[PDB]
C-alpha cells in the first residue's frame, strides 16, 4: 500500500489519522468517497482545543482531495460530517461529493430557444464550473425550437436529455466526458486471464450475471405529424451494441416476441426519435449482464473501460464496458479496486398543470402552422416566448371559429403529453383589466359577441327581456323582434341594390321623405 | 468488533449487501 | 426427504449438484423458484470444457421443471443465472418463474369494443399461451362498450381489472383459476390440532397477527348519472366474509366509524359499482389477520385451501385462506412447507396527458348520449373508434353553439378522471391540411365565422379596419359600416314580404327600376 | 429502574409479564409503544383458558396506558397484535399509537368555507375528540374563501395545512399543541456539561451530524395577481432560526448560491405567501443539523424542549430544539432515554382529474372577478357552492363571446395547478336533460346559434342543404341564399329610417299593397 | 441471544439502523 | 456459515426479515 495524502481545504490534517476509505466512481452519478478518522495513540484528548479546531476545519463544504503520489484520487467538496460517541471512544467520518453535486442544489424554470443539447448542456457545467469535452456524439448538434426546464434542478434536466439524446456521462477527476454509448467498446482493454503468468491481473472474487426480466425485443417511436396529419414513419431498434461474445448484452434471450411501442402526440423528426429510441433500449437492456469483479487495487482503471474475460471458458469469455470504480483502503486488505459491469435503469420532466398566459406581441411562425406566441409567468422570466397551438369552438378546411386573441389578452395553457415544449391555448378569460362587456346577472337577460376596439363598435346581440336579435356597428342596427317589427335603423344613407325588387304589404305602404321622393325608371305604370 | 472503527466497516459491508437486494426488489 | 429430479430444457444436469431448494407460490403473483448448485466432490473443475458446456446451457429463457415421484411443484422458465467465485470456492444460482412472467414483457396500447372481461382476459392469456379456468365468477360476463389499456403490459392491466371485478388469480402449474373471494371459503381444509395423535400435522412455528391501521368499517361508491343528471344511488359495503370465529377479518375493530367515500365523474352502473365497493374493501381487509406456519413438507397444499386452528383456545380457533406456499429443501431441515395467510393491499390504467384526435365518419350512438366518433393515434392503432362527449362555448337546453365537427378534424381530447375509456372533445385545430381562413396578422383587422365547402361561403364577418360587420351567403350580401351606410347587395331578386310597410328618409327616398317601377295597390294616395 | 405498570382496558394484566418496552414521541407524529410480553416461570400453560382469555382481551382498539408512579408515559389504542410461537417457547407483541392515529382513518372529500385554519383543524381534532392549543401562531387567523380537501383522510389534510402556514405539531399525551418552530427556541433547557459534578445528566452515547446535500440559501415566492395581471411582489427567505451557536441550522454553508423559486399560476396574498415560504425553508432547513443523545431515564424531557451542550469545546458547543424523545426499558439497561434532533423532510393534496360541474344559483362574486358559482359532485355533497372562473372562446377588454351559462347546465371542470381551490369551466356540454337543438347527423347540414328558451326562439342558422345564412327572431326572419335572392319575411309592420334611401334595381321595382300605398314627400318628381 | 425474547431485541437494534441507512440512501 | 453454500443460506434468511421490515415502515 503506497502513501496516502489527504488534503482538507489545502492542507493535510495533524490531529486525526485516517482509518479507512473508500471511493466510489460510476456512469451517470457523482462521485464520492467516504473517510473515517480518529485520534490515534491517546496523542490528544477529543474535546481539547487543538481536536476541536481540526473538527470546525472538517465542516461541510470544505475542499477535500485524496492523492496518491501524484495522482489524484478524488478532489471534490465535503458534504456530510459526522461524529460517534461511546464512553471514551470517538469517531469522525466524512463524506464527500464530485463537484457535479452542485448541479442538485437549486429549483427554478427556464427556457432554450434556438440552441442545441452541446450548448444547454456546457451552460449548466459552466455555472457549476466544470470543464467538459464530448467525444463521438454528434447528435448533441441538432438545435431545438423551445426547451423548458420546468421546476426541476440542473442534474435532473441533464440526466432527462442524456437519455433522451443517447448519451452517457464519464465522471472524470477534472473533466467530464459525453460520449455515445456504442462507442465505448473501442476503449482501452483490461483483460484478466484464467491460466495466468506472475505479472498479470490477481482476481480476489468475482461476480457475474445474466437476466432477462427488462429486455425488450424491439423499441418503436412513433409520433403524430402535424403537417400531414398522419403517424410519422415508424422506427425500430432491435440491438444495443454493448459487449461481446458471451458478456454481450444482445446476446440475451427475451421472454417474448412482443414490441414495445411509444406513440408521442407531439412532432418528433426522424432523427431525433432514432436516437430516443436507441437510448431507451440501452436504458433497459444495460443491466442484461452485470457483475462485480474484485483486483488488487490499481489507479488506471476508469469507468468506460473495457473488461475482458479470456480463457474462462464458453460461459464466459466476452468483453464488457465497466461502467464502475470503486477502490477500497483499509489496513486489513490493504489497497483492493473493485470493478462494476451493467447498470441499473434509469425525456423532459413533466408538467402537470393548466397555466395561465398572456398573448404577446405578432411574431411570424417559423413553421407555418399558425401557432401564438405567449408568455408563461411559470416557466420563464425572461423576454423569450412560447410558441403554441390555438383551440376553438369549431375549425375545419377553410371554415371556423377565427377569433385570433388580441395581444395581452389572458389565457388558459395546456400542455400536450404534459410537455413543456408543446402548449395549447384552450380560452380566454376576462379580468378586472380587460373588463367583460357583459357581467354575469340573477337573470342572465343578455348574450352578445362584441368587438369594442375604442369608440368603434360592432356586435351580434340576443336579448332574452325583449326578444329581439340585433346586428349593431355603431348607430347603424338592424333588429328583429319576437311578436313584432323588424326595424332597420341607420344614421346615414340606406343602399339597396338587386337585379329586382319585390317590397310587398299586406296592409299597406307608406313611403315617405322629407325633402322629395323621386321615382326614377322607364315604364312607371300605376294601378 | 467491538470498538467503533471495526463496527462501521462490518455494518458497511451488510449495509451495500442490504441495499442491493432491496433496490433489486423494489425494482422488480 | 423425497427424490427430487430436476430437468433443465427436457435434461437433467450431469455436473452440477442441487444444494439448496426454495419454491413459493402466492395468490395474485408470479409463482417462482430459487435454486443454488454446486460441483460435489472436486469431481470437474469449475472451468474444464464440461462445466461451462453445462454452464452455457443453464441461461435465462430456458425451461426448469421441478418434480417429486410424478408431482410437479414447479413448471417455468428461468429468469436469472448468477455465478460466485471466491478463491477456488464456486457456486452457481438460478432463478426461474411461472409462464404468468411472460404478460409482464412489452409495452403497449390497445382497445377492447363490446367485449366482457371473460373474453378479455382470456386473449391475454391465449398470447402467453397459458390455460384459464373461471369458478364461480360470474361477474366477468358484462360486456364494456369501450375498455382501454394505455401505455402498460399485460399484468398490469389484468391485475387493474381482478381488483375491479373482485377476483382472485390462483396460479396453478398447469392452469391458471380465476375465483371470488368468498368462494373460497368452501374449498378444501387442512386442520391443525392443539391436542394431537401421531398421524396429525405436526407444526414446528406459527405465526399470528390482528391489525386494524388500514380497516375501514364501510366503502361507498357513487357515480355521475348522465341521464338523469345526478348522482347515483350510493352502494354501501360492510364485511368482507373472509375466514371465520376468531381468524375472521370481520372481527377486528375498526378504528372509527368514519365511511371512506369514491365519488367517480363518469357514469358507472350499479352492478359493476358494487363489485367494484367489494373488490376495494377485500383489499384493504385482507391482512387484518396475517400470519405464518410452518409444518412437514407435503405437496398437497395448494394457495386458496382453507387452514383450520382446532383446540388452540379462544384467542386462536378459526379458519383462515391460504395465500401461499413455499416449499423449502435444504439438508440441515429437510423437507419444510409454510403456509401464508392475509395479503398485502395492492381500476384502469390512468391517462395524464392531452390528446389529439381525429373525427371519424358518423355513427349512431349507441346510448343516444350524442358522442361523436373520434380516432386516437396513441390510445389504438386498428380500425375501432372511441365515442367522445362534445364540450361547447355555450350549451343549454334547446339552445347553444352547435356546431358539430366535421369528418377528418383535428381535436383537442381530454379525459374524464384521466380514464382512457371517457374521452372528452375542448376543442378543434386548423392544421396544414385544414387551412384557417384567416391566418394571424400584426394588426389582426378581421374576425369571423365561415363555413365553405367548395365554391359555397356563408359567413358572418367583424371588420376592425373599415369598421363594419357583415352577413354574406356568396355573392349576397348585408353590410352596417359605422359612419357610414347600410348596404344591402344582392345578386338576383330582393323581396320583402310585411303586414305593413313604413320607409321614411330625412332628407329623400329615390327609388330605381331599369326596365319599369310598378306600383300596384287599391288607393295610391300621392301627397 | 421504578414501579412500571401497564393497564389494558383499565386492568392489568394477570397472566403476561412485560418484558420489553419502548416508548417514541416524535414531533408531526403519531407517538407509539411498542410492548413485548410473556409467561414467567411456567405459571400457565399458554394454551389454557385463562392465558386464552387475556389473549382475547388484548385485541386491537382496545385502550392502553403505560404509567410511571403519576406520571402518564403513554395513552393511546392497541393497533396490532402478534404472538410468536417456536416449539414450547411463545412470546406476544402490542403495538399501540396515540389517539392521533384516528385521523388517519377514512377517506372523503370536502369543502371549508370562509373558515379559518384554527377552525377547520379545531374542526378536525374534535370528530377524533383529541384537546387541543395553539400557542404563537397568529397565522392561523387567516380566512380562505375556499378550503377544499380532496380524497384524502384528515392527517394527509392536516400535514398539507401545517407546512403551509409554517406550524409544528407537539403530541402530548392529553394535549396537542400547534406552535411556531421559532418560538421553540425559548423553551425549557436541559444542560448536558463536558466538566460534570456528580448530580448532572449523565451522557452514555453521542451522535451528531453536519450536512448540506439539501439546504437552500433562499425560497423565493411568486404569484399570479389576477387583479394587475402581473407576477407580485417576490419574497425572500433567507434563514430558519433554529438552533444557535455550532448547532444552529444556519450555519452549515451551502453547495451554491442559486435560488429557489416557486411561480403559482393561482393567486397568493403577500401574508400567506411568507408563511408558504418560510415553511418551505424550515422544512429543507430542519435536517442540517442532526444527531442522536443516549442519557438517564427521565420523564421530564419532552419534544420541543431545547438541548444545549456546553463545554464540549468550539466545534460542539451549540442548543438545539428536541425533535424526539425516546424511552426504552429492559432488564439488561434499565431505563434510558434518547434525545433526538433534527427532523427528515417531508400545500394542498392535489387534483388530476377533469371534473364534472352544475352551474348553480346567481350569487355576487365577492372578489369582484366575475366567477361562476357551480357545485361539483365529487369535491363535497353538502350545499354550499364553488366559484370557478370561465374560459370564453374569445375574450378582450370590453368584447368577447359573453354567453355565461344558464343555472343548470352541465360544464366541465379544470383546476389551476391541480389546486381543487381554483377551478375553471372549459365549456358546456349536452345531456339528455338539456336536449341539443341539433343532433348529429351523417351529412351534418345545418350549424345554429339558438337562444331558445320555451316559445321564444332567436338564432342564427347556416344551412349547407340549401346554402343559406338566416337571422330570426320567432316569426320574423331575414334570409341570405347563395345563387338567389334576400328574402325578408316579418309577421307585422316593417320599419326602415336613414338620412337617404337609394333604392336601385337593374330589372324592375314592383312595389304593392293590399289596402293603399301612400306616397307622401314634399317633392315627388317622376321620371 | 437463542430464544424468542432475545433475537426480538438483537434484530430490531439491526432493523432500525438499517432502516435509517436505506431510508437515507433512497431519499438522496 | 463459512463457504459459499451455507452463506447464502443464512445471508437470505436476513435478508427477508428486513425487507419486510422496511417494507412494512415504508408504506406506513
Amino acid at each position: 500500500i503506497p502513501e496516502i495524502t489527504i488534503k482538507i481545504s489545502g492542507k493535510t490534517l495533524n490531529q486525526f489519522t485516517a482509518i479507512n476509505l473508500t471511493v466510489n466512481h460510476y456512469i451517470n452519478g457523482i462521485p464520492s468517497v467516504n473517510i473515517t478518522l480518529g485520534i490515534a495513540g491517546d496523542a490528544n484528548y477529543i474535546f481539547d482545543a487543538k481536536a476541536q479546531a481540526e473538527l470546525a476545519n472538517c465542516r461541510p463544504n470544505n475542499e477535500l482531495i485524496v492523492q496518491i503520489q501524484k495522482t489524484i484520487l478524488f478532489k471534490g467538496i465535503i458534504v456530510r460530517q459526522a461524529l460517534k460517541f461511546k464512553g471514551q471512544d470517538s469517531l469522525m467520518t466524512l463524506t464527500a461529493k464530485h463537484p457535479l453535486q452542485k448541479l442538485t442544489d437549486g429549483l427554478h424554470s427556464q427556457l432554450f430557444s434556438k440552441q442545441s443539447d452541446e450548448a444547454i448542456i456546457k451552460k449548466l457545467f459552466s455555472q457549476a464550473g466544470i470543464q467538459t469535452t464530448i467525444k463521438q456524439a454528434p447528435q448533441l448538434k441538432t438545435v431545438h425550437e423551445q426547451m423548458v426546464q420546468f421546476r426541476c434542478n440542473d442534474w435532473t434536466f441533464l440526466k432527462s436529455r442524456l437519455i433522451a439524446t443517447n448519451t452517457w456521462l464519464l465522471p472524470g477527476n477534472e473533466v467530464v466526458t459525453l460520449i455515445t454509448p456504442k462507442a465505448l467498446n473501442q476503449s482501452t482493454v483490461h483483460t484478466i486471464h484464467q491460466s495466468t503468468n506472475d505479472q498479470d491481473i490477481v482476481l480476489f472474487e468475482a461476480n457475474l450475471q445474466w437476466d432477462n426480466q427488462r429486455s425488450p425485443k424491439t423499441v418503436s417511436v412513433q409520433s403524430w405529424d402535424i403537417t400531414q396529419q398522419k403517424l410519422s414513419q415508424t422506427i425500430q431498434v432491435k440491438n444495443s451494441g454493448l459487449g461481446s461474445n458471451k458478456l454481450a448484452v444482445d446476446s440475451i434471450t427475451t421472454l417474448t416476441n412482443q414490441d414495445w411501442q411509444w406513440v408521442f402526440n407531439y412532432p418528433l423528426d426522424n432523427e431525433q426519435a432514432k436516437y430516443l429510441a436507441q437510448g431507451i433500449m440501452d436504458n433497459l437492456r444495460s443491466d442484461n449482464v452485470s457483475g462485480s469483479f474484485e483486483v488488487e487495487g490499481d489507479s488506471c482503471y476508469q469507468p468506460g473501460d473495457v473488461l475482458a474475460l479470456n480463457g474462462f471458458g464458453q460461459g464466459m469469455d466476452g468483453q464488457g464496458i465497466i461502467t464502475g470504480v470503486s477502490q477500497i483502503i483499509n489496513q486489513r486488505q490493504g489497497w483492493r479496486t473493485r470493478l462494476t459491469l451493467g447498470m441499473p435503469p434509469d425525456a423532459v420532466p413533466p408538467v402537470k398543470e393548466l397555466h395561465v398566459g398572456i398573448v404577446e406581441k405578432y411574431q411570424p411562425d417559423s413553421q407555418s402552422l399558425g401557432r401564438i406566441p405567449v408568455k408563461i409567468p411559470a416557466l420563464n422570466l425572461t423576454n423569450s416566448v412560447l410558441f403554441a397551438r390555438l383551440g376553438k369552438p369549431y375549425a375545419s378546411h377553410e371554415s371556423g371559429f377565427c377569433f385570433y386573441p388580441e395581444p395581452g389578452d389572458e389565457v388558459i395553457i395546456g400542455f400536450f403529453e404534459c410537455d413543456p415544449r408543446f402548449p395549447v391555448i384552450l380560452g380566454s378569460m376576462h379580468n378586472p383589466k380587460n373588463k367583460a362587456p357583459v357581467e354575469p346577472s340573477e337573470k342572465n337577460p343578455m348574450k352578445t359577441l362584441v368587438i369594442k376596439q375604442g369608440d368603434h363598435q360592432q356586435a351580434l346581440v340576443f336579448n332574452n327581456q325583449d326578444k329581439t336579435v340585433a346586428l349593431n356597428s355603431g348607430k347603424n342596427t338592424l333588429s328583429l323582434q319576437q311578436d313584432k317589427d323588424i326595424t332597420l335603423n341607420s344614421a346615414n344613407n340606406l343602399i339597396t341594390n338587386a337585379q329586382e325588387i319585390k317590397i310587398q304589404a299586406e296592409k299597406s305602404l307608406s313611403a315617405s321623405g322629407k325633402s322629395g321622393v323621386d321615382i326614377k325608371g322607364a315604364k312607371i305604370n300605376l294601378t | 468488533p467491538r470498538t467503533l472503527a471495526q463496527e462501521a466497516l462490518d455494518n458497511a459491508r451488510l449495509i451495500e449487501m442490504v441495499k442491493q437486494e432491496v433496490l433489486d426488489a423494489l425494482r422488480e
